[PDB]
């Protein structure tokens, strides 16, 4: 859904 | 209010006419991100978002094209229309020239007052929705912005970012750790500002400075090794922040190939250099859908790594994490258990504190499901090896060590009972035999004149290299020193 | 398509205005519900979705009011145009009467074909969005499937169910167990589909029927007492999916308050009478916004426990855990591990299946976070009692043991090491002088003629009754054991 | 976001 940009 | 050279390369009708408007904005010196983002923010609905074609909107229209795979017939693609890109433009643009004048801003020469960031700030900020869930899937753009008035934590600072590019200040810079993002700007740009919420509770130091966050060296503000970023940098945090996710297990091929695409654009420009992160993401994307005459996934997870330690002082946990990943769910336990203890390595020079949760998180992961998984499945795999190398023994005490080390100096306490289920357990998963053949040295002599060796650097884990070491593994003992 | 007595009714204009259509639809035969969840769906939306007042559609208006508390001037309610409301019923109508003739459908006597079902069922999910993510809030109504085509896993069966009392089909109706929904229908009422989804895993058995899932002794079926709803518990469902969370963290006052009292109204009228987890939720609304001259939260509960036992064999665990959680949040430990106990007492005679999943989990956060938590807490609050009573003692090792006799007999263990780290340091949180207190009898003579007391009915339980009883507690003992 | 109604 949503993750800070780029995370593993 | 937009360029002629720009207006030119519209409108978009496939994955690479985007791809050439990004390209050609970013051989400029200011790279407009209102319009990369609006652009991008776009495509990503009508793919994501919403799927169905509207057919009463005659101001709309979708582009056909041969699908990827032999399965299915043809593939319908959102047209740009140079009219309503241009239009949520102005629009913006509007908002914010006309909830801010700068005609009481006076800039000594190119910098920008703390007055006037912090404005711009609040301009966005009240510009927001109230009713709304700050994690949902795809609010990251502008175009979420101007459309619905949603926008996630780091979406508000990107945001913040653009609006200040749109007033002309072009001293305001993304300033990025790996979970959080805040605002740099002033001469040499090392003055900083808080714009956005962090974590769950809506807790917000708008306003205030980084400066308290770097001090209590804690991982959110990465001891201030955080990157600095820069128009080009920041056109990367904007294709990394593409969603191509439809649904929890549906993902949309073309969001995928634009991402892609886009970040090898980025790469080849050279501007994936400082972006570890980025240099993951782009690795796993790889892995999936490989493209002809580009580098292996692996050979990628290292340019990352690369990356950090030259321009971090390799204080950056990700592109470990990322490359531990590749591993593990290639099942190459030798290789996975060397990077998570090369994150623990990272780790120990930090102190956990409140807002790092999303890390502490992801660690208990690795340590408490991930690992005792990887060695579940090879007490299985030779009775049908690695679970007899003590160097992985020594991987996985390394990686508990920094974890101890870790949470030396540090408010709240990192270990609890818990987690020394999981240790003892992933211990007795190696013989004796091998838990032995590890040398657990302290030093011999220091400097230089003119199996396997391991030094353990936390007062816990010293404590217990013995125990760690025995042929009967003390299950009450290691529990009481693991904990204190 | 909607009748006069109905009509009259509008607009509604306030939390008020609403109840009167509810009130006065339950007291007809066939409450519609398709008119029900519109005006519901409606209101939560620009309630909860969209809070912000469009100033550009002359046919939605707002009706102005004192605000609560002193807090706040005025609050706005969306007023329900007759016009917007019977142009949405109409549209569903259209849409299932003309993808659905009941023209080759004989129904001998008041009894609709599994076919038809089955085909109604289709006619819905086809209808459904191809882009959505299917946990996320406020797409419960059928306005969320007219408006959107947007309908979460039970709403998809509740859309089923009023898509039927729309072709006149009055046989079918919804079923209910506390983690999963399906149809009811035939004569009788004993013929049973499959019609949504359940979990993560789009995996459906729609066709199929729940025959299967009941035999394997699954929490998903509830051992076959699973509720059977009519026309009026079909309204209470609905009531009970009212979404009020406007955010993570904030929640509409009016959406509250309107879904509070709809309930009593429910109540009141009896509905509520088989609804043991209805009870509950009216029980936690009235904990924070108490109503005058109604009964106490604690009072509540424990009708809802009454009617699990009446109507259902006593097989519903959340009327217990509704309890458990009313006393963990009011620091009443001793009243707090009674329910839970009697929690375990009710999963012991079930199987942990794949789908149990939900449940699972919820044992797991009381085991190891919950009562951890309030034992904690308890060895602190003596030492400037609970901690000391051998009854509590023998509530939590009830709890446990009903927790064994579940794994039981199941497919899937159910404890793992990581459950006896909790146990062992709960036990280790009351005094031996304590454990001990606490009879652990198997059983003296059967039948009858003409400090506390505990039996196990777990064979695991049971051979520890020593070692749990002992001065010092053997970790390395009690682990081995759990597991097996 | 989302429980099954009436959850606890």
């Amino acid at each position: 859904r949503w993750x800070f940009p780029a995370r593993p | 209010g937009l360029k002629a050279a720009q207006k030119t390369l519209f409108p978009l009708r496939s994955i690479d006419d985007v791809v050439r408007l990004f390209a050609a904005e970013l051989g400029r010196e200011e790279p407009d991100l209102v319009l990369l983002s609006l652009v991008l923010g776009f495509v990503e609905h009508f793919l994501a978002v919403n799927r169905v074609i509207p057919t009463n909107v005659p101001e709309l229209t979708f582009q056909p094209s041969p699908a990827p795979d032999p399965p299915g017939g043809l593939t319908y693609f959102p047209v740009a229309d140079l009219s309503i890109i241009a239009a949520l433009y102005a629009r913006f643009t509007a908002q914010i020239r006309g909830a801010v004048d700068l005609s009481l801003y006076p800039r000594e020469g190119g910098v920008s007052s703390r007055e006037l960031v912090k404005k711009v700030s609040d301009v966005i900020w009240n510009s927001l929705s109230r009713s709304y869930f700050k994690d949902r899937a795809h609010i990251q753009s502008l175009f979420s912005f101007i459309t619905g008035t949603k926008l996630d934590s780091s979406g508000v600072a990107f945001a913040v970012v653009g609006a200040c590019q749109a007033l002309g200040l072009r001293d305001v810079h993304l300033a990025l750790s790996e979970d959080h993002a805040w605002v740099v700007f002033g001469p040499n740009g090392e003055q900083t500002a808080e714009v956005t919420w962090h974590g769950k509770g809506n807790e917000d130091r708008r306003g205030q400075t980084v400066n308290a966050g770097v001090a209590e060296r804690s991982w959110l503000y990465l001891k201030g090794s955080y990157m600095r970023c820069d128009r080009k940098m920041e056109v990367a945090f904007m294709v990394c922040a593409i969603n191509p996710s439809i649904d929890l297990h549906t993902d949309s091929l073309e969001l995928l190939q634009l991402q892609q695409k886009l970040l090898w654009l980025l790469y080849d420009l050279g501007h994936l250099e400082r972006y570890p992160m980025a240099l993951g993401n782009l690795a796993d994307l790889e892995e999936l859908e490989p493209t002809p005459g580009r580098p292996d996934p692996l050979t990628l997870y290292h340019k990352g790594i690369a990356s950090a330690k030259t321009y971090y002082r390799d204080e950056h946990i990700y592109p470990y994490m990322y490359l531990a990943g590749y591993h593990c769910r290639n099942r190459n336990v030798r290789e996975a258990l060397q990077a998570w203890a090369d994150t623990a390595t990272v780790i120990q020079d930090y102190n956990y504190c409140r807002e790092d949760e999303e890390i502490y998180k992801e660690f208990f992961e690795v340590a408490n499901d991930v690992i005792p998984n990887l060695l579940k499945e090879a007490a299985s795999l030779l009775e049908a090896s690695a679970l007899q190398d003590p160097e992985c023994f020594a991987h996985l005490l390394r990686f508990y060590d920094g974890i101890c080390k870790w949470e030396e100096g540090s408010p709240t306490p990192v270990l609890h009972v818990g987690w020394a289920t999981f240790l003892v357990q992933s211990l007795g998963r190696f013989e004796g035999q091998v838990r032995q053949k590890v040398r657990i040295v302290s030093g011999t002599v220091a400097g230089t004149a003119r199996g396997p060796v391991l030094t353990f650097q936390s007062e816990k884990m010293k404590g217990m290299k013995e125990l760690l070491v025995a042929t009967k593994i003390n299950s009450s003992a290691i529990k009481l020193q693991l904990t204190a």
